[PDB]
């Protein structure tokens, strides 16, 4: 029993983190086989940052302008290229700790583990959701650029995020591992702002199922609702509209608890209209939307505690 | 206020 | 910027997790040098569990009754002994992945990272506080027994918790790594209940400082309070009394933000008396008490964003 | 209800 924001074990990713320095700028890199992937911002100084012609800066660089440090060992860069907003630095040594891996791009509403890193040294791990506006509510300081986000399936690491920047609101933006940004953001220090965010409805429902699986039914009611009638309430409260696919994905949790999805939607409708009245759900006083249905199933018992 | 590229620049 | 429940990178601990089987019971073990530490409950069957004479069961066992599996390799047990509620299984192979480590017992109110494990395979990592009543609000299923909690300082792993059991309220109880339980709990399946819990006051204040460091001052006020007057409010709301040592530990955070500790206490007094009025602090709608002053300093910027 | 020792017993 219990329900926690749980990250994946980070060791497979720890074995791949390196430090990349070009001039007086340093950040983190990801060393897989004989390639080190890192944000192209490593080739910029502070004055370059308003108007960087990343291209123009890269042609003026050689292989030996890139210092890659893996623990106590310097790796020799033998080739470099830019792919969108990341650099690929070919080194002369393949990483003996390279896990089975994939480069995956995730959807808003999905979750992943972040290994926060500084000077190529891992410092912390935490669980994140990709917000509908393509930002993440992370915890990152200067030097974190190049830390990665990931999921692990069996023993395959699916890398999905490389960290680049912090927006004025204090949320964070980055790219997939081919250097393509999530959302309408660019790697320069300019006035950028995220679009208006919404709450991930299917995730809130999944979390409500988690609460019932952990023996808690206080928010339940005897009412039901149509999909269209629920979505009319969701739009009023800045919740994402619910689809039949979301109802389908919630099926397994619905069968485990015996609560029809549209019945849980009615419970959520009541919670949105009435608040919580001083009560809590799984230790929170607001509706949590950073757990996916997969996250709930993975962590909760397969039996509901009736 | 302006976005920050969270490298460590000197 | 940002503030997350952050765990330590788990790789150093992942390299030490093994599976221990004795008969038809299996759980997790911690393999350091040539010793595997595991809960003595591994020698019990389901019927043994109401009235286990762990002693009586152990003398009827040999070394070859203990199967230790590290990944794909069986380790040969060459010696066994019981120390309080843990077993020490001497094996014929020292773990080449043994980190620098310590066995530390923590205080209620302190935090640590939990590596949840099943069949010797790590499955998730999350951050926990030891509650004042010596329980932890974890997330554990059958098979988790023997998962460990830890902190990392530089490159030393200070192991502080080995998981044993879940209480009827769904909270969790375990031992330090010498097998001595935290709190008045025993490793048998009987009606046990934790003492009444309280809120960790110094931690809530530390978290309020974190919020100010992240640019948020809405809960602040122009009032102050004496230590004794604050503690009279704390006792009313089931908060721990605050000590001068707690005020001293909060000093560095107080100097970084320019908010005197007793001034922040007055802010907390107001929050306890008025609630939050629909607002949030660092994304929570209740007062968070599972971050220590050390946790805040470790994660937050050294500069406050004024 | 009674405490559970969270091994895996068969």
């Amino acid at each position: 029993s219990g329900f926690r924001k749980m990250a994946f074990p980070s060791g497979k990713v720890e074995g791949c983190m390196v430090q990349v320095t070009c001039g007086t700028t340093t950040l983190n890199g990801l060393w897989l086989d004989d390639v080190v992937y890192c944000p192209r911002a490593v080739i910029c100084t502070s004055e370059d940052m308003l108007n960087p012609n990343y291209e123009d800066l890269l042609i003026r660089k050689s292989n030996h302008n890139f210092l890659v440090q893996a623990g106590n060992v310097q790796l020799r860069v033998i080739g470099h290229s830019m792919q969108n907003c990341v650099l690929k630095l070919k080194v002369d040594t393949a990483n003996p700790k390279t896990p089975k891996y994939k480069f995956v791009r995730i959807q808003p509403g999905q979750t992943f583990s972040v290994l926060a890193c500084y000077n190529g040294s891992p410092s912390g791990v935490y669980q994140c959701a990709m917000r509908p506006n393509f930002t993440i509510k992370g915890s990152f300081l200067n030097g974190s650029c190049g830390s990665v986000g990931f999921n692990i399936d069996y023993d395959c690491v699916s890398f999905c995020y490389m960290h680049h920047m912090e927006l004025p609101t204090g949320v964070h933006a980055g790219t997939d591992l081919e250097g393509n940004f999530y959302g309408p953001f660019v790697d320069r220090q300019t006035a950028q702002a995220a679009g208006t965010d919404t709450t991930i409805t299917v995730n809130v429902l999944a979390w409500l199922y988690a609460a019932v699986i952990n023996g808690d039914r206080w928010f339940l009611n005897r009412f039901t609702t149509t999909l269209n009638d629920f979505n009319l309430v969701a739009m009023k409260y800045n919740y994402e509209p619910l689809t039949q696919d979301h109802v389908d994905i919630l099926g397994p949790l619905s069968a485990q608890t015996g609560i029809a999805v549209l019945d849980m939607c009615a419970s959520l409708k009541e919670l949105l209209q009435n608040g919580m009245n001083g009560r809590t759900i799984l230790g929170s006083a607001l509706l949590e939307d950073e757990f996916t249905p997969f996250d709930v199933v993975r962590q909760c018992s397969g039996v509901t505690f009736q | 206020k302006v976005a920050t590229v969270q490298s460590k620049m000197s």
